[PDB]
């Protein structure tokens, strides 16, 4: 079968119960080619997952669902055996694999969700291919409506929050905020945008790229000197990875950092996240659920020295390499989704509205 | 068409002056519904038009947020029920009793809150109040016929005295009351037990915009720990979401140096609030205007 | 919001063969919010998708185009309108007409706004003509036809501006269009363009 | 007839002097199967007697302890599925949608049986509460955490017996004086393999700053959701947020309680002052008041996150769920 990836380095003892990998390390290396117990779309998602060639939770669910796309076309029924339980029992453990090459994210487990639930209502007297192009087209049909649209109502939302004149800050890289920002410079608000960035990742740079290319004036900083900035801001706009059940943002780690000091400067906190990022589940903390990024990627040359080179000389020595943190719902001032302006408590009414 | 501008201010006016106790927002909504008494329209395209230059009028007879509120109330009553009925007569027909029936049950709002929230009143308690409300008259009024005592403390409110007419309105029933400063919240909180406020609309995220001085007396409780509860009517909630004071729109802050009229409470700021549907959370409100609006 | 409500939604049909026949927009029911804004125009439901929604009571239509926006609703048959109401000439001449068909100068001087002889306004104008449900789509499709774009709304902007430019080139005052009746104002203007040739 | 009576009134008596169920889910399942007797026992036309009769026992069984929520609590749940089984067998909550967009005397023989297993439904839903509360022990607790515990809760009980079955934690227990039965939690746990200490209430607040997270029960949850806890909860409570540490309320749904913290008086339990100041102090206690409040209130705004059978939630949607409960008119009862 598909075997077991192995731990890279030591860990935390607060984050023993975390999975911890090596970018090097990939575990199609011991996997048959042509892959057999592996659908090829999957080996190749799961290889790009694990070395980072794909890292946004939207593009990220957008590959998902095309490789599950591929895999639905090329599936065949088994003799004696029916579509709905087949396909699922077959696609459990390619998300298996795609887990042990990187943790899926919220908005990649919602996808999941929904293509089971679309799986298991097929009926069983409907036709393969009738039920492969219905699946087909109902991926699509979930891409098109949470995505595309959903962006664009947010966007048109969040129009009427940008006004002549202010400062809006936004951290890392984040493809709603750059679309709400571009729309925002288009329709002839004139404003600036300052940019917040943090190691290792420097997803940010990105962000900036963008809105050199749409003309927006734009600043650049990193993360430890957000408080000398935020006294000249005006508000701050934040993209979500997930919105829990309680309220709280999970985001990229310094989110929640942002967001306290931003409220210590008095300035309003801007959230904006589609509705299939929701999440039923809670979380207090960053410690109990999270993602232990490659340690070696905190290794920095400053200078002609690399202090952390062979850092596993050091028994004692450990390196932390957080992916995620929690806002709590307090240090958010409104939430933009696709239904409207509403505030964090208003999260699970949405899942109570979504679902039924 | 039928019903000018002219008639629809006249109407309005005479609505409010007719009967002083009842508020702006009812006297608004009813002028609407009397307007769509007669309309002589066959359309509901253009009964939607109508409707919406008529509730932009009585907005600018009345710079209230309780006018508006009941102005897109009733515009998503009347898409609600032409929701249901296809054909403009029968859909005309429901909407008059379906208006009929909304005007009784929200004449009736204020004495609902008064009895859910009278019982929040202890004996020997010291009540703060900011200005003159009919909701809070109306709950005081009932705690009072519980055989309650109580003391009043209320701002006398100086762009307009109504804080000294509230303290003649519950002298009159005979409750114990002193007239305080605007200067002098901070200094009077720690000797009251609870403060109760009323608004003139119920923003999305559970905040309230009221009367200048709510603002101050809200965060003076929240740092001394005193409850702070707000009576609203079902009617007063608005689908704003204001950032902070500036965000508030203009059309309600003035005409109603630097002198505004209304400002804006946090959700965070308010322990519950009394309506009609009952006592809720800040929270409560956000879900009601989703489950309104699909 | 209220004000994205729409009974009706306008599907738009367009023949590239000739965008000034048999291109037309139909009503289809929706009974639901739409993504912009909607304006209301003798019962016509116009999506606000390239323009913007506008508060006010300024004299004409173009005194809200100007600036990129358009009125909630003007017209006769809203009661109090956005535009300042106004009446036009040579309307009991094109009810006149209206029983004229389509069958040299008159023709060159009738071709207006399509650019081929048309008779459809005469009809539009005629005092036996009604404005409700049933007369959204051949209206709607008309200010289609008469303007080159894709949407009702920049279409509706091209046949005022359209308008302005004909009373200019005429020697009409501007403080007489104001778009309070644009089919009015077409309707005027191809019977004064009739008398004179 | 004769033997529900006496059923009624040994559990009436039981409530008004103390003991019988210790176990709050054995309370719960004990007054479900009396409401059940009533109905399939008792003589009832239509929907409107029935829930009359319910009332009318409801009432009884909450004055003879005003202080156990869980009777009422199940009273009216019993009433609102009668509603539910009678709106669904005759016909087809407050809300603005409702406002704006606009009679139990009728009888239908195969009600009854519907009432039945629904309650017999809620009995089986009962029945494994508290397996599902402890299942979601292993995505709150991580490798070395310290968890503050205050008196005996069974359901946090089971929560950190089934966490310390794959993670290794501390857990403080603070012993509920006067009652201090914080020493039988300390003892069970440790008697599981978890590391566990003993303290006094007195010292909550000087190891608070070395916990990271809290985990507690409680007795009742109110509709702003608020608790009445044992007490020295919200002293507990109020430590907590002053070093912004997590607050975990380990609660089954059976505890929600459509009132409101208004009522004054008869929140807390008064017990005999003996607990606190023994009966050998002398002639000091002629002029000495003496009060031992056996229960607490805590604000919402001190709770951070409510784990029941269905969830985890926030205190601030807690009225939803209340809505789902029960019906605004059986707040009164």
């Amino acid at each position: 079968q598909v075997p077991t990836r192995k731990d890279y380095g030591s860990k935390v003892s607060l984050f023993s119960h975390l999975p911890q990998y090596s970018r090097q390390n990939s575990l199609t290396q011991f996997m048959s080619i042509p892959s057999s117990v592996i659908h090829p779309a999957m080996v190749r998602l799961g290889l790009q997952y694990s070395q980072g060639l794909v890292s946004g939770s939207n593009a990220r669910c957008i590959a998902l669902l095309r490789a599950l796309q591929q895999v639905i076309q090329d599936y065949t029924t088994p003799p004696n055996e029916e579509l709905s339980r087949d396909l699922v029992n077959k696609l459990k453990p390619y998300m298996s694999f795609l887990t042990q090459c990187r943790p899926l994210s919220a908005s990649m487990h919602n996808a999941i969700k929904f293509l089971n639930k679309e799986i298991t209502s097929v009926g069983s007297s409907k036709r393969e291919e009738e039920a492969k192009s219905e699946l087909r087209a109902a991926i699509d049909r979930y891409v098109q409506e949470k995505i595309v649209l959903a962006a664009q109502a947010i966007s048109r939302f969040a129009y009427q929050k940008i006004s002549n004149g202010d400062v809006i800050l936004v951290y890392g890289c984040s493809s709603l905020v750059s679309r709400i920002l571009q729309e925002a410079w288009t329709e002839g608000r004139r404003f600036r945008v300052v940019v917040v960035d943090s190691r290792p990742w420097l997803e940010g740079r990105h962000t900036l790229r963008s809105l050199v290319h749409a003309g927006v004036p734009a600043s650049y900083l990193l993360i430890p000197a957000a408080s000398y900035v935020l006294p000249e801001v005006s508000k701050v706009l934040l993209g979500a990875h997930a919105l829990l059940a309680n309220g709280s943002v999970m985001s990229r780690v310094g989110t929640a950092q942002l967001a306290l000091v931003a409220r210590a400067h008095n300035v309003p906190v801007l959230v904006c996240c589609e509705t299939y990022k929701f999440c039923e589940r809670v979380q207090t903390d960053a410690f109990v659920s999270n993602e232990l990024d490659d340690p070696d990627d905190l290794q920095c040359k400053r200078g002609e020295h690399v202090a952390l080179a062979n850092w596993q000389n050091h028994a004692s020595l450990r390196l932390l390499n957080l992916v995620y943190d929690v806002t709590p719902p307090e240090l958010v001032d409104l939430v933009i989704t696709e239904l409207g302006m509403i505030p964090c408590s208003s999260v699970p009414v949405v899942l109570r509205v979504k679902s039924s | 068409g039928p019903m000018d501008d002219k008639e629809l201010i006249e109407y309005f006016k005479s609505q409010m002056k007719e009967d002083p106790d009842m508020a702006s927002a009812v006297a608004a909504i009813r002028t609407l519904l009397e307007f769509l008494k007669r309309d002589k329209g066959e359309t509901i395209q253009g009964l939607r038009a109508n409707l919406t230059s008529a509730i932009e009028t009585l907005c600018g007879v009345d710079s209230s947020v309780a006018v508006s509120s009941g102005g897109e109330l009733f515009l998503r009553f009347i898409s609600l029920a032409s929701l249901e009925y296809s054909d403009y007569s029968k859909c005309k027909k429901i909407m008059i009793e379906r208006g009929e029936l909304f005007l009784r049950r929200i004449s009736l709002s204020r004495n609902k809150i008064a009895d859910l929230c009278h019982t929040f009143i202890k004996d020997g308690a010291t009540i703060l109040t900011h200005a003159y409300s009919r909701v809070v008259l109306r709950v005081l009024e009932a705690a009072v016929a519980a055989k309650k005592r109580f003391s009043v403390y209320v701002t006398e409110s100086q762009p307009d005295l109504s804080g000294k007419k509230m303290a003649k309105a519950l002298c009159h029933l005979n409750v114990p009351v002193t007239v305080v400063l605007d200067a002098a919240v901070g200094y009077i909180m720690e000797k009251a037990d609870l403060v109760i406020v009323g608004a003139e609309g119920v923003v999305e995220n559970g905040g309230i915009i009221n009367k200048i001085g709510t603002n101050q007396m809200a965060v003076c409780a929240k740092a001394q720990n005193k409850p702070f509860y707000v009576v609203a009517e079902s009617f007063k909630f608005v689908r704003l979401f204001p950032l902070n004071q500036q965000d508030v729109p203009d059309k309600f802050k003035y005409k109603a140096e630097e002198h505004p009229w209304v400002d804006y409470t946090a959700p965070s700021l308010i322990t519950l609030l009394f309506t009609d549907l009952g006592v809720l959370t800040p929270s409560a409100v956000s879900d009601e205007l989703i489950k309104l609006y699909l | 919001m209220n004000s994205q409500y729409m009974f009706d939604y306008p599907a738009i049909n367009i023949d590239v063969r000739c965008h000034r026949l048999l291109s037309s927009v139909s009503y289809v029911a929706y009974n639901k919010f739409h993504t912009h804004d909607v304006s209301t125009y003798e019962h016509c439901e116009i999506p606000l998708e390239k323009l913007r929604l506008g508060f006010g009571r300024r004299n004409s239509l173009a005194d809200f185009y100007s600036l990129g926006e358009l009125p909630a609703s003007w017209g006769p048959a809203c009661y109090f309108s956005s535009v300042k109401p106004m009446m036009y000439t040579f309307q009991g001449m094109a009810s006149d007409l209206s029983r004229f068909d389509l069958t040299p100068n008159v023709l060159k001087a009738l071709s207006w706004p399509l650019g081929i002889p048309d008779c459809e306004i005469f009809s539009i104008c005629s005092d036996r003509f009604v404005r409700g449900l049933q007369t959204r789509d051949q209206l709607m499709s008309y200010i289609l036809r008469m303007g080159d774009s894709h949407s009702l709304d920049e279409c509706i902007v091209q046949a005022h501006k359209k308008i302005l430019q004909e009373a200019r080139r005429l020697g009409l005052s501007d403080e007489h269009y104001n778009g309070y009746d644009l089919f009015r104002e077409i309707g005027s203007l191809v019977c004064l363009r009739l008398i004179n040739a | 007839g004769s033997e529900l009576s006496e059923r009624i009134e040994s559990f009436v008596e039981t409530l008004k002097r103390g003991g019988g169920p210790r176990s709050s889910e054995e309370m719960a399942r004990e007054t479900l199967g009396l409401l059940r007797q009533i109905i399939t026992d008792h003589r009832w036309s239509n929907a409107g007697e029935l829930m009359e009769l319910i009332r009318r026992e409801g009432r009884r069984m909450t004055a003879a302890q005003p202080s156990e929520t869980t009777v009422g609590n199940m009273v009216r749940r019993v009433l609102k599925i009668i509603r539910e089984e009678y709106g669904r067998l005759h016909g087809r909550q407050e809300s603005l949608h409702k406002l704006l967009t606009s009679d139990f005397s009728f009888h239908y023989a195969q009600l009854q049986s519907n009432i039945i297993e629904a309650i017999n439904e809620l009995l089986v839903e009962l029945e494994g509460t508290m397996e599902n509360i402890a299942a979601q022990a292993l995505e709150h607790i991580h490798s070395n955490e310290v968890i503050m515990t205050i008196g005996f809760s069974r359901t946090v009980e089971a929560f950190l017996k089934e966490a310390a079955r794959k993670r290794k934690f501390h857990v403080i227990v603070a012993e509920c004086a006067p009652f201090c039965q914080g020493h039988e939690m300390a003892v069970n746990l440790s008697k599981a393999g978890i590391e566990t200490t003993v303290m006094t209430d007195a010292a909550i607040f000087a190891v608070m700053s070395r916990v990271n997270k809290v985990i507690i029960g409680t007795k009742t949850i109110l509709a702003n959701g608020a608790l009445r806890a044992v007490t020295g909860t919200h002293t507990l409570a109020l430590a907590a947020k002053h070093h912004s540490t997590p607050l975990i309320v380990c609660a089954p749904m059976f505890k929600l309680s459509p009132q409101f913290p208004n009522e004054e008086d008869s929140f807390h339990k008064f017990v005999a002052p003996e607990e606190v100041l023994p009966f050998t102090e002398g002639d000091i206690l002629e002029k000495v008041s003496v009060h031992c409040p056996v229960f607490d209130y805590v604000p919402p705004e001190l709770i951070t996150l409510f784990i029941s059978n269905i969830g985890g939630n926030a205190p601030s949607y807690i009225y939803r769920l209340m809505s789902e409960l029960y019906h605004p008119d059986d707040h009164v009862l």
